[PDB]
């Protein structure tokens, strides 16, 4: 199994620096070019840089948008890819992906980015890291039966992202997690879950919330009331 | 500069129907040495990383359903989906790799389905929030179609406009419906001045607003 895992994203002030990393396994690292691609929220993918394989002497290339400011590098001993980012600007806010690029020396050579990481998010801003408040959404009244909808409100955090799961991911069907909305330098998001009436409140339903930038971990049980 | 452009920016197609989308390069991507077009297509579903569908313009990546076909050469390329499935909802990007790499701006594919009325739920502020002096009222509008919808908040019968924040999910990959959340935020002091809180949903599936409410007193 080819595995690529980005790390290092977070909140950085304008003008500041940040180095992203990408851990790889499951293939011969030095055989492959590696690329970084980013995607600002709601916008197109943008290729930024690559570093060639061993046969090519690990040389580098960059898009004009980042040349002179970013440096791509690799550690071949542990199979890591890096992106050093300097002189950051708001327009650099985005999810950053690492992707396995070509091996031109292989007889099976095809020219594509065939494997991609889950991506790591970067926010370039002067605003303050703020952890979320997490509130339960329980019904005040309901008809005599059937399905019941609950939720969690994840209010007042910065920067993106948060993760929300329900019963540690074991409730996945019937979940809606709404995209966060920014108002006054703080984000708010909500998540709803819909389960059969016969299972709640008789069985527990809990939302699990994480806010990486503040290392927040919250479990909130939804109690009738 | 190799400039990549795609068309349409967005469209909607019913399940089972054919979809065609286009990609142009500002220069030919045909390597006369290799005889290959350095053009690839990527699929990005809501909240997922990009996935490789097609490379060399027409070679399907292993694992990709054969309803996906890439074609074209030179500066003009096409991705065709026969019998679109609900799971195919995504943004599709083409990308040249003739000279470094450059992505097009993407085509957003949505799915057309039968109209569906929203299921609407209203939630009062939690005791934990009120303890801290704030009061958020939340209304979920789930599983509706088309996307176009209006929510009105009424407090004690009158409309309240400021303090409202709205958010729509992407289309669902299974049932091709949409959902929306509306949150009205007040101070606890303002919340306690009034009794009736009402979320009113206006959707084409009915001529009367769907109305859900609760009373603070009760
Ligand atoms: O820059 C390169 O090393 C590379 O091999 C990348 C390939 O994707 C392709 O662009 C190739 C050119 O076709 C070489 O002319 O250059
Ligand atoms: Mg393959
Ligand atoms: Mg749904
Ligand atoms: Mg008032
Ligand atoms: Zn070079």
């Amino acid at each position: 199994e080819v595995k690529l895992v980005e790390s290092g994203g977070g909140l950085v002030q304008s003008g500041g620096s940040l180095r992203l990393s990408c851990a790889t396994s499951g293939f011969t690292f030095t055989d492959y070019y590696m690329s970084w691609v980013r995607q600002p929220p709601g916008k197109a993918l943008e290729w930024l840089a690559f570093i060639r394989n061993k046969a090519k002497g690990y040389t580098t290339e960059y898009s004009s948008s980042v040349k002179g400011r970013f440096t791509i590098s690799r550690d071949n001993s542990q199979s890591f890819l890096y992106l050093q980012m300097n002189t950051l600007r708001a327009e650099d806010s985005a999810t950053y992906y690492c992707a396995r690029d070509i091996n031109p020396g292989s007889d099976g050579y095809y020219d594509a980015l065939d494997y991609w990481g889950q991506g790591t998010s970067v926010t370039v801003s002067r605003a303050k890291t703020t952890p979320p408040s997490v509130y339960p959404l329980a019904p005040g009244s309901a008809a005599q039966n059937s399905m019941v909808t609950l939720g969690c409100l994840v209010k007042g955090y910065f920067p993106e992202p948060v993760t929300v799961t329900w019963n540690s991911g074991s409730l996945s069907s019937g979940v809606h997690t709404f995209p966060a909305v920014l108002q006054s330098d703080l984000y708010t998001l909500s998540s709803s879950v819909t389960v059969p009436s016969s299972t709640w409140p008789s069985e527990t339903v809990t939302c699990n919330v994480a806010h990486p930038a503040s290392s927040t971990k919250v479990d909130k049980k939804i109690v009738p009331r | 500069d190799i400039v990549m452009t795609q068309s349409p920016s967005s469209l909607a197609v019913s399940a089972g129907e054919k979809v065609t989308m286009s990609c142009k390069s500002s220069q030919s991507l045909l390597n006369s040495r290799t005889r290959k077009n350095y053009l690839a297509w990527y699929q990005q579903k809501p909240g997922q990383s990009p996935k490789l569908l097609i490379y060399w313009a027409s070679t399907r990546e292993s694992g990709v359903p054969d309803r996906f076909t890439g074609s074209g050469s030179g500066t003009d390329f096409t991705l065709t989906i026969s019998s679109v499935q609900a799971e195919d909802l995504a943004v599709y990007y083409c990308k040249q790799s003739y000279n470094l790499r450059t992505f097009g701006g993407g085509t957003k594919l949505e799915l057309k389905r039968a109209d569906a009325a929203p299921t609407v739920s209203i939630f009062p502020p939690s005791s934990e929030q009120l303890t801290s002096g704030g009061a958020s009222v939340v209304c979920f509008l789930n599983n509706f179609y088309p996307k176009s919808i209006a929510v009105k908040w009424k407090i004690d019968g009158s409309e309240r406009q400021n303090g409202v924040l709205n958010s729509w999910t992407d289309q669902d990959k299974k049932d091709s419906t949409y959902s929306m959340s509306s949150t009205l935020t007040l101070t606890k002091d303002e919340y306690e001045r009034h009794n009736s809180y009402t979320c009113e949903a206006t959707h084409k599936t009915s001529t009367s607003p769907i109305v859900k409410s609760f009373n603070r007193n009760e």
